[PDB]
């Protein structure tokens, strides 16, 4: 296959515009084409080969600005080539991809937490709203299972949210699942097998190294094993049937700890360390570059 | 009433 975990700008000191690819097949890190433009806060995903980071914010010494950008990254080429601008500035965006669409769901802009959510169709390079969320939610972890969308967790400004919600495509709506046992802002939210995991995140008073899993079939949420590092704002993956963490903060440090989750053993170990510690990353998985 | 500590983006 030969396929490697992308990370996407993040935030130390100020926001980032990194480019880094980890090959877990030799354990090598390739330094990439920088974003045009530092992002922290943002998501990446992957559609038809093609890396794309969605929304953040610029935190630099003289600004913070809050992001509305689509930028594409082809491995191919090495180069970033901007993409249609969403209707809206979204940090600490959460997204998913259902059939070869991004959808970009909530997120801040300056005091302004988002509901809405937007959809992208990279052939027409179009984004549409589509129904918004039941809640106002930033720093939310998003997933797609069985082509339905998960909305888990974040901050409405005034409480951390331990409830999640579902977004059903064909009748354009939303709908409350059973919650989390456990309040999450900045969590990793991603699928494996049948299962929605939250690793992670901020509760208000700590960051978290819980790990908690919602089985779609059940509808009940179990904890799994700990991390070994608490973290909030870390990025998260899947890659052949395992779940990887990267970076993050644990109240102390920005982590370059990269964590990778056995579902076969329940167990973590740590598999990598980043070049450098960071939060507020975008990762995803494709093809490694020429 | 909660907190955040540092800047994570």
């Amino acid at each position: 296959v030969g396929r490697l975990i992308y990370t996407a700008g993040g935030y130390f000191r100020q926001s980032l515009s990194y480019l880094e690819a980890y090959n877990p097949s030799n354990g090598s890190w390739l330094r990439l084409a920088d974003l045009q433009v530092p992002r922290s806060g943002l998501a990446g995903c992957v559609v038809g080969g093609l890396l794309y980071a969605v929304g953040g914010r610029n935190n630099s010494p003289d600004g913070n600005t809050d992001s509305s950008a689509l930028d594409c990254y082809n491995p191919m080429t090495n180069q970033w080539s901007p993409c249609a601008s969403m209707s809206v500035p979204r940090n600490r965006i959460g997204v998913g991809v259902i059939d070869g669409h991004i959808y970009a769901v909530g997120g801040s802009h300056g005091c302004i937490h988002h509901s809405s959510v937007e959809r992208y169709e990279p052939e027409r390079d179009e984004w549409h709203l589509v129904a918004p969320m039941l809640t106002r939610r930033i720093g939310v972890g998003v997933a797609v299972l069985n082509r339905l969308l998960y909305a888990v967790g974040g901050f409405d400004g005034t409480n951390r949210l331990n409830s999640a919600e579902c977004y059903y495509p064909e009748r354009n709506e939303w709908r409350m699942i059973t919650p989390m046992n456990t309040i999450r802002s900045g969590a990793g939210v991603c699928v494996l097998h049948n299962c929605i995991y939250a690793a992670g995140g901020y509760d208000g008073q700590d960051q978290l190294n819980s790990v908690e899993r919602y089985d779609v079939e059940t509808e009940t949420w179990t904890f799994v094993a700990p991390m070994r590092h608490h973290r909030s704002a870390l990025g998260i993956t899947v890659h052949q049937g395992k779940i990887y963490v990267l970076g993050g903060y644990d109240g102390h440090t920005f982590l370059d700890s990269v964590e990778c989750y056995d579902p076969d053993s329940d167990t973590w170990s740590e598999v990598t360390r980043m070049t450098s510690g960071r939060s507020g990353v975008g990762v995803a998985v494709t093809m490694e570059p020429c | 009433i909660n907190v955040r500590k540092r800047n994570v983006e």
